[PDB]
């Protein structure tokens, strides 16, 4: 029985409960790579090795953060356990399928971590650039391991897509249109239609990047005739994708959560909500060369990228409003989770701010490959992608174990966290403007001080870390088993109780027509 | 006891040896390309089959024999296979790409100019215009062999289906020969890339098409399939015309336009 | 050929609590233990491998 | 446009059988035709070892890590030449 | 060069990156108006115990919330892109200097009359002279005539570099392959530091760029002496 | 929400042991580590 | 040469597929496929929701085109009211 | 006709950031004519400009590839 | 079937707070670990 469930799965709760784990996980594989970078620059001087040992734990931290942690919590994790429930469906449309997107994981995950066991690791950047990780400069296995793992998180992913799409076109009840849909329902369409799209690209380019290293082709080598830069188009046209794919499921939940602890029965303007999220779906495919701006494009061609790149910030700023909107006037519960929703509203907002900074391609130009560029996607990914996993996974914990979480205790780790990461990466913004580049394992001594700060700051996130785990425990150890839940009229996937029962709606929900 | 249409799936198994497949012609792969070795590609490639095969030999069993293939089931399995091949498009795309952006501004290696210098393209008039008529005309005998389904009619369903896997056979052995016959390869700078890459991709595709075309075959020949439903059939006619169209936009970018 | 359909419909359909990848019968069962052997077998030697591989060999 | 054929009321297999049989197989006959004609070995050019082509930046996995998968001797000349 | 504690960007040293200074003021002032908005009505939202929880009507509003970051946009794109063209425009330079990246120093060639090249290396910090900069200082210093528009071209024989000088706003990728071209001013004769900016392997934090900015004649006979 | 009572309660002195053993399962072994990174570099 | 030998659905579908297609034959629509249409809804007129058990999760999209749909469980018994427009909805088990 | 050359000028033909293709051309507009010159008897002084200019322009390793190709026979541009 | 309910629903037993304990430890403590010991790992080669 133990293998049937949770080896054989068809569930899609208990799948949603296997990615959660798993990114779990990677997140402390993640936490770990973060503390070894910040601990490489906390003091001027070199701690581990040269640049190479820095940059394969630089790349790891990246790749284990982005694809085995917030993608599987909140696509294979939140979308698992919420989508069918917020619809009404039984199960996803391809419930077999489903549970090979989750066991492609751990594969991917083992050739990431065999990549960096062989050889000298794959010290090339998360972006994987020839010629540095072509066959001359990163000879050896270990850039090939990494783009196996690539393509086999890519394989789950699309799959994936293709899972999310089918069930929430086909598997709503009959009377409940697209547009009587949750957002974070909608969020997760749009975030599968990015993955379908994007994730086949980055497949042909690292697929390239594969057969110039092992069968002598050269389409980014310009001894055959090959550039460089044509690699760098192929990922970024995934890239970009990639970024809005990574922060849409948690402006999904942020509408919930905002919606919920403000005592509401729904967000504010939810067709504008629908409005901006596919609006910036669409512009996210267009803007992908604002990750190119020194490499030598033509003037026009830098004009309409920094223009393209700037409109983005409409449809953003549609959804910030409407979060603040749907504060005014609620009954406001200072929930845990309402604080890492509150505090994503800010430091999101914060974050996006910087990126219009940098969509500036004349600006760019001296903050490109700086840490600017690193201030402005940790306060989006650190501040914004986590803290809406933070809190989406506080207040949906009761729902998936039927357990409660000490507030008290969730309360103490939001503060701590907030903290951290603030401290850890405010100070990059300074570092960035006077020119302090990436991917450096030491820097001139001007630099210390906001290097000391920030890697300060990353060993108080550390602290928090470690106490989620404890309030994880304590919640399992005492046993607190949930009651009552309010609003359940207006959140649908509370209604079957926590938590739900292995087959749910069995019987469909009634929805009529008039 | 259910009262929806959909399809609640039997704990099931090839998942995890559709995952560990992946495992081992991956690092199979890496073996094979940095340690000499074929061993782990060779189980991979063996487990993969055997994962494939039964998977969708269950797929059989629950639609054919099980009854579970409701209209509703039918319909996500429908908007399944139409995002597959969208997924699949975006994949050539990025070739495409590859081979516009390395042709349409030849650098001096090359002669500053395409094809390169040292290159002799094929000529798009002999064979590559034979592959072109062979995979156009299996659009026709597959549209036949739709048709005849739909109409009740299974000898010449099957008469229209084996015209149709006997093209994509017939371009599949001409595509080789024409491999073999190349003077250009793999290594011959970008050019040579971007033409196997590209076509060996779709070549690949041919013979997948051609495999779920043969499985839709003796299908047929068993009276799985009614006049009504035969999604597995419209599924593979899909992903036929999908290799049809590739095909064509291989033909006029890179053998004729690239020529 | 003949449609001998009908029959294997009372097969996958027999009242016998079997999941449908073992419904056919004792191949199936033959079929799923080679294949998941060779799939375990398998992985442990791709770790075995990485073992081998993550240590410099002169 | 209508291309040139012209024949509906009510689209069936009948239709597509008479545009396999009449249309599509004798374009692929057609087109054997032409290339049967065509087929003949071509004079294989003076070899130039140019530097964008047969390019080896590792070995290939199979044979002696110098010949293409599929090498063709009368054609395909290795970085250092026509073989004997 | 930086110096320690500092907050933003480095002392304009061409007019280019005096233009990019004052267009950064205006951006940084618009992105502080913003967060802090959006903090202040964060905190207005929180502090009340009244309520209203029935439906809203949003249409009204998000004329407001979309007009208004349509015109700060424009208000941003406006003098971005007048920096962009100016930046791009035709200059006609004295001088054309190539430098090539490697793993890991900088060569820099000066062949618009003489074959003139060499390597210029980090100096190691055991090598230091005192007072001298950790990771900074090169042996051979990329001299160049100060006030005079130079043409940079930028390119590597191995892996991709990147050449920077953020005081001049300068930042060009070194992709083999390929030759990039930018154009250099500076104001001022004195030291001018860079880094490289491109992961380019062990030795990426160390292949740093430095400008020595001297009078015309001083320039011609270090050239000539270079040979 | 409301819950119930804890059925398993958890005292101050067992979260004071739950919380101490989590630390150190993070704090022990990579303190472990990065304590030797002078062994391991010069070698 | 127009022949037969393709079994049609009515002759060969099985399962659930084949109570599917005999109900919809027949008018119903026992596995729920479409929606149902609302009555005027008064406690004269109450929706009819059929169940196979004592209880069903009804939502109510109480206006043409809300995008909110209110969620509540429907018990046997008397009937009872969309908490947020009224309308009545009475189970009736089966 | 008449130097005072100090760099090569703004060439509209190639107005980005990419010059490659600016040295190229002016390595192939030398050597062309260089070859007709040599050939029809005259003087390679009329070839100057185009020397120049690609001396200016063009990494001395690409130069000195270039000029080795061409001796090898292996110069994949037209001369 | 399966066990339905709080503590039932997952892969791991919650029935001993202090095997739990010792679980929890060992899962989260193994990740956080792993990229210390291939950093060591990656030393003790080069
Ligand atoms: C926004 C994230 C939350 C805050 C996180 C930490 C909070 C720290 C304060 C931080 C509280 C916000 C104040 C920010 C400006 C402080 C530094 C400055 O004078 O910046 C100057 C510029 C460059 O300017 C110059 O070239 C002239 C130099 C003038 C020197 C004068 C001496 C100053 C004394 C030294 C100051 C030490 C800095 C402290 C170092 C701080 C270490 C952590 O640098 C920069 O652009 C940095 C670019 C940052 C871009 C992100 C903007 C986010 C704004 C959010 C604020 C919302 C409401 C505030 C209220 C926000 C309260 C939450
Ligand atoms: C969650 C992930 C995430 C998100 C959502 C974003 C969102 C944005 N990013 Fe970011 N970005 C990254 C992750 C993300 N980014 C990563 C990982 C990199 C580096 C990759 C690498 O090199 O490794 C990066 C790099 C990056 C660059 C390249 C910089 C360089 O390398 O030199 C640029 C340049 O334009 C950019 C811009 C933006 C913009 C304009 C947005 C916009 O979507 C933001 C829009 C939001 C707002 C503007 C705030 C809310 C709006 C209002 C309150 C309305 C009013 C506002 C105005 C009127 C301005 N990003
Ligand atoms: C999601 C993406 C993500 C996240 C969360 C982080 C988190 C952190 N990052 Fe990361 N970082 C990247 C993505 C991310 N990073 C990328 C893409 C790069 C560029 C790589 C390259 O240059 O190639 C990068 C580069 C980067 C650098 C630059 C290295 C360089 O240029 O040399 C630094 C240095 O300080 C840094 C530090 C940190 C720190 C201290 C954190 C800390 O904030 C981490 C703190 C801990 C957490 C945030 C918790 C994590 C765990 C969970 C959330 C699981 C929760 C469990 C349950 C819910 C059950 N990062
Ligand atoms: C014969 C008719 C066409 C049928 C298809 C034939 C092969 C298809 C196989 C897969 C094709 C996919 C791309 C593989 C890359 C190269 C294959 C290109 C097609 C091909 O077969 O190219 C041959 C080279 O094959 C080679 O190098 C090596 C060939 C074998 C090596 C395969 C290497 C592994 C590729 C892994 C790709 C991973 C993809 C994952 C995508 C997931 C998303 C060309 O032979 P040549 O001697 O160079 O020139 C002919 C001279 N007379
Ligand atoms: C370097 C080399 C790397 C190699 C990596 C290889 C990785 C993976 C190993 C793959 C093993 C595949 C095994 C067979 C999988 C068949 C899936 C399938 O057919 O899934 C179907 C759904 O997907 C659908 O239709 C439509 C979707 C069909 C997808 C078929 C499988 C595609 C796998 C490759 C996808 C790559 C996409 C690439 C685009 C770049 C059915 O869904 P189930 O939930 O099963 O059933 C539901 C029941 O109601 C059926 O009665
Ligand atoms: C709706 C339309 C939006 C704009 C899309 C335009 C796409 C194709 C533009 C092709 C322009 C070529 C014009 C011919 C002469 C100049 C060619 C050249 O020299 O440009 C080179 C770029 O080449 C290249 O292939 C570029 C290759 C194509 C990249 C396009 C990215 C889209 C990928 C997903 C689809 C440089
Ligand atoms: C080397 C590796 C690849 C090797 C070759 C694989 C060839 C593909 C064979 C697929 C066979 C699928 C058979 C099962 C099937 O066709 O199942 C049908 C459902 O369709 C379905 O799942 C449709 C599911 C099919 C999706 C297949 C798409 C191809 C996937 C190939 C992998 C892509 C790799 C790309 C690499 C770049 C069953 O429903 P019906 O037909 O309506 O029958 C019911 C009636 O009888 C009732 O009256
Ligand atoms: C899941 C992650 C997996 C990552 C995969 C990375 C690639 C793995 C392939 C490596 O396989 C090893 O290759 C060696 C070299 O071919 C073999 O030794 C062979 O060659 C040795 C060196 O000559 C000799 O000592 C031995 O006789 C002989 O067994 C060895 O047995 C084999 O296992
Ligand atoms: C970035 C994540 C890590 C953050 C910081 C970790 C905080 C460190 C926690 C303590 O770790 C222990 O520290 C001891 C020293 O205090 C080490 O003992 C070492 O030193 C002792 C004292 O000299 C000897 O008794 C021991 O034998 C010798 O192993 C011991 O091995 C190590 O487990
Ligand atoms: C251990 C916690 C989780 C581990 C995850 C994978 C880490 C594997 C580490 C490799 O171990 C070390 O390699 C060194 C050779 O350079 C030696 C040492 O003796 C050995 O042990
Ligand atoms: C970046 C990409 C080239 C990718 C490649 O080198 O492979 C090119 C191809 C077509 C280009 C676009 C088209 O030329 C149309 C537009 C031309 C304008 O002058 C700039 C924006 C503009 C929208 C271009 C932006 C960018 O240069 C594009 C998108
Ligand atoms: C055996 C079967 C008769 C129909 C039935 O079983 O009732 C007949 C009808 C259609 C026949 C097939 C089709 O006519 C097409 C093919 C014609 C080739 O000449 C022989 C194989 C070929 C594949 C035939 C084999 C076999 O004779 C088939 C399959
Ligand atoms: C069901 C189970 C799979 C367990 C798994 O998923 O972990 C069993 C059933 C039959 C087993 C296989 C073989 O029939 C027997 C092999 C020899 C031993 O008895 C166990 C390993 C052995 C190689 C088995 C691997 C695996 O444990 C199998 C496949
Ligand atoms: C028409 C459509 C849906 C309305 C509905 O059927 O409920 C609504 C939903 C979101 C609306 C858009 C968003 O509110 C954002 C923009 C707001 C501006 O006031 C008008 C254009 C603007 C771009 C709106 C146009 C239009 O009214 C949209 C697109
Ligand atoms: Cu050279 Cu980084
Ligand atoms: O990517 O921003
Ligand atoms: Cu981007
Ligand atoms: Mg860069
Ligand atoms: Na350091
Ligand atoms: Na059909
Ligand atoms: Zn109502």
């Amino acid at each position: 029985m133990f293998i049937n469930r949770w080896l054989f799965s068809t569930n899609h709760k208990d799948i949603g409960t296997l990615y959660l784990l798993f990114g779990a996980w990677a997140g402390m594989v993640g936490t770990a790579l973060s503390l070894l970078i910040r601990a490489e620059l906390g003091q001027p001087g070199t701690l581990l090795g040269d640049d190479q040992i820095y940059n394969v734990v630089v790349t790891a931290h990246a790749f284990v953060m982005i694809f085995f942690m917030v993608m599987p919590i909140m696509i294979g994790g939140f979308g698992n356990w919420l989508v069918p429930l917020m619809i009404g469906a039984p199960d996803m449309a391809f419930p077999r399928m489903n549970n090979m997107s989750f066991w492609l994981l751990p594969p991917s995950f083992l050739l990431l971590l065999a990549s960096s066991m062989v050889e000298a690791g794959a010290g090339t950047g998360w972006t994987v650039y020839p010629p540095l990780a072509g066959n001359l400069a990163h000879a050896g296995a270990s850039v090939d391991l990494t783009i196996f793992s690539l393509h086999l998180a890519g394989v789950s992913s699309i799959l994936g897509a293709i899972n999310f799409i089918t069930t929430i076109i086909n598997m709503k009840p009959p009377a409940m249109s697209q547009y009587q849909t949750p957002l974070f329902v909608w969020s997760v369409m749009i975030t599968a239609v990015l993955l379908l799209l994007s994730l086949p690209v980055l497949a042909a380019g690292i697929t390239m990047l594969l057969t110039d290293r092992n069968l002598n082709t050269t389409f980014f080598d310009p001894a055959g005739g090959g550039d460089p830069i044509l690699y760098q188009h192929l990922f970024w046209f995934f890239g970009h994708p990639e970024v809005y794919i990574l922060i849409l499921p948690g402006f999904g939940m942020i509408s919930h959560i905002v919606t919920y602890y403000s005592g509401k029965k729904e967000p504010f303007g939810y067709m504008g909500m629908v409005w901006a999220m596919m609006s910036i779906g669409f512009l996210g495919f267009i803007v992908w060369a604002h990750h190119m701006f020194t490499v030598g494009m033509d003037v026009d061609t830098r004009a309409y990228f920094t223009s393209a790149t700037m409109i983005i910030a409409i449809p953003t700023g549609v959804k910030v409003f409407s979060w603040l909107a749907t504060l005014h006037g609620g009954n406001i519960k200072w929930s845990p989770a309402m604080m890492w929703a509150l505090g994503f509203i800010f430091l999101f907002t914060v974050g996006g701010l910087t990126g219009i900074v940098l969509a500036n391609s004349s600006l760019d130009i001296v903050l490109h490959d700086t840490y600017y560029v690193v201030a402005h996607f940790h306060y989006v990914l650190s501040m914004g992608a986590v803290f809406a996993i933070m809190g989406g996974f506080v207040h949906w914990f009761p729902l998936f174990s039927g357990y409660t979480l000490n507030d008290t205790w969730a309360k103490i780790h939001f503060a701590i966290m907030f903290v951290g990461v603030n401290m850890t990466f405010f100070p990059q913004h300074f570092l960035g403007l006077s020119g302090m580049p990436r991917r450096y394992s030491d820097y001139p001594d001007a630099y210390t001080m906001w290097n000391t700060i920030s890697s300060m700051g990353s060993f108080i996130s550390l602290t928090a870390v470690m106490l989620m785990v404890f309030i994880i425990w304590e919640a399992f150890a005492s046993k607190r088993e949930v009651l009552t839940v309010d609003l359940t009229t207006t959140n649908l996937e509370w209604l079957n109780g926590c938590p739900p029962p292995y087959h749910t709606f069995e019987e469909p929900t009634y929805v009529n027509l008039k | 006891h259910q009262t929806h249409a959909y399809h609640m799936v039997n704990p099931s198994p090839w998942p995890l040896t559709g995952a560990l497949s992946a495992l081992l012609m991956t690092s199979g792969l890496t073996m094979w390309f940095h340690f000499n070795s074929m061993t782990l590609l060779m189980i991979g490639l063996t487990t993969n089959m055997l994962t494939m095969y039964q998977w969708w030999r269950d797929v059989i069993r629950e639609s054919t024999f099980q009854g579970h293939h409701t209209p509703a089931v039918q319909k996500g399995l429908r908007y399944g296979m139409i995002l597959f091949i969208i997924s699949e498009v975006l994949f050539f795309t990025g070739f495409f790409w590859a081979f516009y952006h390395s042709s349409l501004a030849p650098t001096p290696e090359l002669g500053g100019c395409w094809p390169p210098t040292g290159i002799h393209p094929l000529n798009p008039l002999e064979v590559p215009l034979l592959n072109t008529s062979v995979l156009l005309a299996s659009g026709v005998s597959i549209t036949w062999a739709h048709h005849s389904l739909m109409e009740g009619d299974r000898k010449h369903m099957l008469q229209a289906l084996f015209i149709t896997i006997t093209l994509g056979v017939y371009f599949t052995l001409l595509q080789a020969s024409e491999y073999y016959e190349a003077p250009f390869t793999i290594s011959d700078g970008v050019y040579g890339s971007t033409f196997f890459v590209a076509t060996g991709f779709h070549g690949l595709h041919v013979i997948i098409g051609s495999t779920f075309l043969i499985v839709c075959f003796f299908r047929q020949l068993k009276f799985h399939f009614t006049s009504n439903h035969h999604f597995g059939f419209e599924a593979a006619a899909w992903y036929w015309h999908f290799v049809d169209v590739v095909w064509l936009f291989l033909y006029v970018s890179i053998y004729w336009w690239g020529s | 050929f003949e449609n001998r359909v009908a029959e294997k419909q009372k097969l996958f359909q027999e009242d016998n609590g079997l999941p449908v990848h073992l419904k056919g019968g004792a191949t199936d069962n033959i079929l799923y233990r080679v294949t998941m052997t060779l799939c375990l077998g398998g992985t442990l030697y791709s770790l075995y491998c990485l073992g081998w591989a993550s240590f410099p060999h002169k | 446009a209508s291309a040139a054929k012209g024949d509906h009321g009510g689209t069936g297999a009948r239709t597509w059988r008479f545009l396999t049989f009449g249309l599509a197989l004798p374009s692929v006959a057609l087109c054997t035709l032409n290339s049967w004609l065509h087929s003949g070995h071509r004079e294989r050019p003076a070899f130039i070892p140019y530097h964008h082509l047969r390019i080896r930046t590792k070995p290939f996995s199979w044979g002696d890590g110098n010949h293409t998968f599929f090498h063709n001797p009368r054609v395909n000349p290795l970085p250092t030449g026509y073989e004997k | 060069m930086a110096y320690p504690m500092q907050l933003g960007f480095q002392d304009a040293t061409s007019p280019i990156m005096e233009e990019l200074l004052h267009f950064h003021d205006h951006t940084l002032m618009i992105v502080f108006l913003i967060s802090s908005l959006v903090l202040y009505i964060i905190s207005l939202m929180l502090t009340t115990k009244l309520t209203h929880t029935s439906t809203m009507d949003a249409q009204e509003v998000e004329t407001i919330w979309t007009i208004l970051p349509a015109i700060i946009l424009i208000l941003i794109a406006l003098p971005s892109l007048r920096i962009l063209y100016m930046m791009d425009e035709i200059n006609n330079p004295s001088l054309t200097v190539k430098t090539m990246g490697h793993q890991w120093y900088w060569s820099y060639e000066y062949t618009d009359y003489e074959d003139l090249s060499f390597d210029s290396y980090m100096i190691p910090t055991s090598e230091l002279k005192p007072g001298e900069l950790r990771l900074l200082e090169v042996d051979n210093r990329v001299v160049l005539p100060m006030e005079m528009t130079i043409r940079m071209l930028v390119s590597s024989e191995d892996v991709l570099h990147s050449w920077a000088v953020p005081s001049l706003g300068l930042k060009t990728d070194a992709i083999p392959g390929r030759l990039n071209q930018t154009t250099l001013m500076s104001s001022r004769p004195g030291l001018y530091y860079g880094q490289c900016s491109e992961i380019c392997g062990s030795n990426h934090s160390f292949m740093p760029i430095v400008l020595e900015l001297v009078p015309l004649k001083y320039f011609e006979k270090w050239s000539a002496s270079m040979l | 929400i409301t819950a119930k009572p804890a059925k398993t309660p958890t005292s101050p002195k067992e979260q004071a042991i739950g919380l101490s053993v989590t630390f150190l399962s993070f704090l022990l072994p990579a303190g472990w580590v990065l304590y030797h990174l002078d062994n391991y570099k010069k070698s | 040469a127009s022949g037969g030998g393709v079994p049609t659905d009515e002759e060969q579908a099985t399962g659930l597929e084949r109570e599917v297609m005999l109900a919809a034959r027949k008018g119903q629509d026992p596995y729920n496929i479409l929606a149902p249409k609302a009555t005027s809804g008064t406690k004269e007129d109450p929706n009819l929701v059929p169940s196979i058990t004592n209880k069903r999760i009804v939502g109510c999209i109480c206006e043409e085109d809300n995008s909110t749909v209110i969620w509540f469980w429907l018990h046997k018994g008397e009937a009872q009211r969309c908490p947020s427009c009224g309308t009545h909805y009475k189970l009736v088990p089966h | 006709k008449i130097k005072n050359y100090q760099t090569a000028p703004f060439d509209s033909r190639f107005p980005n950031q990419n010059q490659t293709r600016n040295c190229w051309q002016n390595y192939l507009d030398f050597h062309r004519c260089e070859k007709a010159m040599t050939a029809k008897g005259g003087d390679v002084s009329v070839c100057e400009w185009y020397r120049r200019v690609y001396k200016s322009l063009c990494p001395i390793s690409w130069v000195s590839t270039w000029d080795d190709r061409r001796a090898e026979g292996t110069f994949p541009g037209k001369i | 079937h399966y066990e339905e309910g709080p503590g039932k629903n997952i892969p791991f037993s919650v029935e001993n707070k202090w095997r739990l304990l010792a679980m929890m430890t060992l899962f989260f403590g193994s990740g956080f670990a792993a990229p210390f010991f291939i950093v060591r790992h990656q030393l003790l080669k080069k």
